[PDB]
């Protein structure tokens, strides 16, 4: 049962170590209280362990089992990041493929979903300059995962959002409003809205980034749900 | 500030 | 042991090649350790090299125990296709029996099953268009696993699905759900399920193409099983 | 989750 899939994470036999991996994802996508059963068995530590594995294979399912066990509450969370995840996870995201760079973007999204200590230990783990990276270098799949992470780190305090824009978030994220899917715009100005929650310093960033002109103009766009949003990221500008 | 967790299946 | 097989796969005695390559089956068809020592003695590269031979008797075979290799890890299928499997598997998909295309099929779908690189190996490979092909023209049992391989494909990424849509995948699936057999159905609506959980754009070909009513019919179907998966297919496209 | 698998025969 759980324990003997435990001791197989770090079974010697890759077959065996990929089945039990694949077991524990399984479990880890069934909810918060299958999440505590793992964390009560012990399984983040090795988990986290082979985020350093040689194959991107167990790599990938692993990150992904990572990713659903931070949807559950900020106390299993809290149990991720205690177990050393953000470091690893920081790490795949100029290190690997973009197909593991996509799970490593969702896991670090969730976890910055967590409360401001939480988002704190992500920065702390130098999350920020490679999330930023990614709104350049990735494809447009990886960015919209990526614009979500940066928008849950603006939802943090003044001192985070300030980090962001120290990271150089805002010119990529204003350039996201025009040049980019219907999708991602609204990903964007999701996270922009967070932005202009800030202190005045921090609006007077956002419309020097240009900002305004960007969500004034495609307030008035094809899609009317980005209306909608970027309706309120205006208003939340004041 | 929109803060959002999503859990996968 | 192994050496002398490999060489023996060279021969021109069609009998002791024949001998030799069944030996290599009969191993390939063992797990992931027996896969290992074929690889380690040289055996992909001639095995390859096989399925150009005169008679499909040997190119069977041959492609069987490929099958059978590319079930092994994501390594293990990186070195089948540095060993160039992929142009000659693609190629027997039109110039072969549909007793060989099966199997070619099958190990199409098993080297689908690995990562995103090695499905975009695949796609460069031209292996899209004949899969599909084969959707409209081959026997249900050829259809049901080219259904298979292109939901393997349908996992990877959207810039991947995309390229199975281009291909034409849509119509033939779509229609795989209304009249053909439960076996296929359900393959159907898994790869079906999977290009649902694309981008807006590939929702809307999936719109398009007539899929929403086509799994809508399906929850009420003798199967119980089929009603299952045709739910989670319209879920996942919401 | 997108759905990919691996057979044995
Ligand atoms: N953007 C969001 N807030 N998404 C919420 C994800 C919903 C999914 N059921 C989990 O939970």
């Amino acid at each position: 049962e759980l324990p003997q899939m435990v001791q197989q994470l770090n079974s010697p036999d890759q077959q065996e170590l990929q089945s039990a991996l694949r077991k524990l994802s399984q479990i880890a996508s069934g909810g918060n209280e299958q999440i505590q059963k793992l964390i009560e068995a012990g399984a983040l530590s090795p988990l986290v362990k082979l985020l350093d594995d040689a194959s991107e294979e167990v790599i990938k399912e692993a990150v992904w089992a990572i990713a659903n066990i931070a949807s559950g509450n900020n106390e299993q969370i809290q149990k991720l990041i205690e177990a050393g995840a953000l470091s690893p996870l920081v790490k795949l995201l100029d290190d690997a493929s973009e197909e593991v760079i996509k799970e490593a973007v969702w896991a670090i999204a969730n976890i910055a979903s967590g409360n401001n200590e939480q988002i704190q230990k992500l920065i702390e783990a130098g999350a920020l300059s490679p999330l930023v990276k990614l709104l350049d270098d990735a494809s447009e799949e990886v960015i919209k995962e990526a614009v979500w992470a940066i928008a849950n780190i603006a939802s943090g305090n003044n001192e985070q959002i300030q980090k962001l824009i120290e990271a150089g978030a805002l010119s990529p994220l204003v350039k996201l409003l025009d040049d980019a899917s219907e999708e991602v715009i609204k990903e964007a100005v999701w996270a922009i809205a967070n932005i202009a929650s800030g202190n005045n310093e921090m609006k007077q960033k956002l419309e020097e980034a240009g900002a305004l002109p960007a969500l004034e103009k495609l307030q008035s766009h094809a899609n009317e749900e980005v209306q909608k949003n970027a309706q309120a990221a205006l208003e939340a500008f004041n | 500030r929109r803060r959002r967790r999503r859990r996968r299946r």
